[PDB]
């Protein structure tokens, strides 16, 4: 009755998706279809786990929380940790005896500057489209660069100082090159000092 | 001196190698003992308890031998001779600046350790077989 | 054939890291990059697969003459 993942693969338009559990289903064309259908967003991942979706984030150590920017320029992580910091330090005696004495005006920073962090430098954050959900290693997958330019971290690792002089600048496999060919793999490379100008074509290299 | 307790960002607290959530500062020291904690420090004694330690120096008789230590031990009344062994000036009670060089330990039980500074880098051998003598009816302890 | 050996690899050295290097010589495909799991360390090597066998060829003959780290790497074929 429930024909395998060849004969699945074999009939679907697009059997890409088609994956272990889907032949297990109660329609499989169907399923596959709606899996392979436009711009629908796939099950998470934590269906067939054995975690409750989080209980593997235990061990590890995070950051409290970053403030956005627009808020710590209103001087309110300052005062509010200094006044932590200050209360940390009370007894009970005079915890209970600021309850009924209580000296106030101990931030009062303004009004027109908390309505301006809101109004005038209120910053679009970094929001996602609708297809990307959320799994549990996401935030640490963030390995997710070109031929013809190398990063500053890479240039500080090599050695490589950034500069626009071709010749001197290059990465140390330019000689090589010169002897052995450009990228059998980059037709279209363009490397200064070899097929593009030395100062003209300064980004390295370049994809032309 | 517990190397596993952890606080996280919420104000539990959280065995390390166990992986165990903890909500109050007592149920962590309840936890460390106990069938999860236990084994898990053996997958990561009695006779080091009850060593006697008067800690008196015994006498050393340094000499350059050419082809060596004579320590007088007064008795120890046990069959354990007295044991050797070489160890590095890398850890100390104190850890100051100089550490570099190796000290020919020497011990036996009621009684304290005695040290021998060896600036050479190879001389002789500390081993305990190949080279040690016990003159336990005289208790004099031998060692080249 | 279309994967080489990379050695004399510093373990600060990242995945990432490789990746932007080997990329200026050729596509690269994947990389595997063996680590003490125990430990989380780099072991000093790291296989870098190319999606042919002449671009791997290519990638060994000009790969000779990078340092990482001061460390001069090495590139062969596996
Ligand atoms: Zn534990």
């Amino acid at each position: 009755n429930r024909f395998t993942v060849a004969e699945l693969k074999q009939l679907v338009a697009r059997p890409d998706v088609v994956e272990m559990h889907d032949v297990t289903a109660q329609d499989p064309k169907l399923l596959v279809h709606l899996k392979a259908t436009r711009n629908s967003v796939p099950v998470p991942r934590h269906w067939c786990f054995k975690r409750k979706y989080l209980q593997g984030k235990r061990g590890i150590e995070k950051p409290p929380f970053e403030l956005p920017d627009f808020i710590k320029r209103t001087g309110i992580q300052e005062m509010r940790e200094a006044l932590q910091e200050k209360e940390e330090q009370k007894t009970m005696k005079s915890k209970m005896r600021e309850k009924v004495r209580p000296k106030m005006g101990k931030i009062d920073i303004d009004y027109q500057k908390l309505h301006d962090a809101f109004f005038k430098w209120q910053t679009k954050p970094k929001l996602t489209i609708h297809g990307d959900l959320y799994y549990e290693g996401k935030e640490f997958e963030t390995r997710l660069k070109k031929p013809g330019d190398l990063s500053d971290e890479l240039r500080i690792s090599l050695g490589m100082p950034v500069g626009p002089n071709a010749h001197k600048v290059p990465p140390p496999w330019l000689i090589a090159m010169q002897r052995y060919g450009p990228p059998p793999s980059y037709p279209n490379l363009k490397i200064p000092g070899l097929n593009s100008p030395i100062p003209e074509s300064c980004s390295f290299g370049y994809h032309a | 001196k517990d190397p596993y307790f952890m606080k996280n960002h919420l104000g539990s607290y959280e065995c390390k190698l166990c992986l165990t959530l903890h909500n109050n500062e007592g149920s962590y020291l309840a936890h460390t003992q106990g069938k999860k904690h236990q084994t898990n420090l053996a997958r990561r004694v009695e006779v080091k308890k009850f060593v006697k330690i008067g800690r008196p120096g015994y006498k050393v008789t340094k000499q350059r031998d050419s082809e060596l230590f004579q320590i007088d031990y007064p008795e120890i009344a046990e069959g354990i001779m007295p044991r050797h062994r070489f160890m590095s000036a890398y850890e100390q009670r104190i850890e100051p600046p100089d550490r570099r060089w190796q000290y020919l330990l020497m011990a036996a039980e009621p009684y304290e350790t005695i040290a021998f500074k060896v600036p050479s880098r190879e001389i002789d051998k500390a081993e305990g077989k190949f080279w040690t003598h016990w003159n336990r009816e005289t208790k004099q302890f031998f060692l080249q | 054939d279309a994967t080489v050996y990379v050695g004399g690899l510093d373990e600060k050295v990242s995945e990432p890291l490789l990746w932007e290097l080997f990329l200026q010589a050729g596509p690269v495909v994947n990389t595997h990059m063996p680590k003490d799991r125990v430990t989380g360390q780099h072991q000093g090597y790291g296989f870098v697969e190319f999606l042919s066998e002449e671009d791997a060829d290519y990638a060994i003959k000009i790969m000779n003459m990078i340092k990482l780290y001061g460390k001069p790497i090495r590139v062969n074929k596996a």
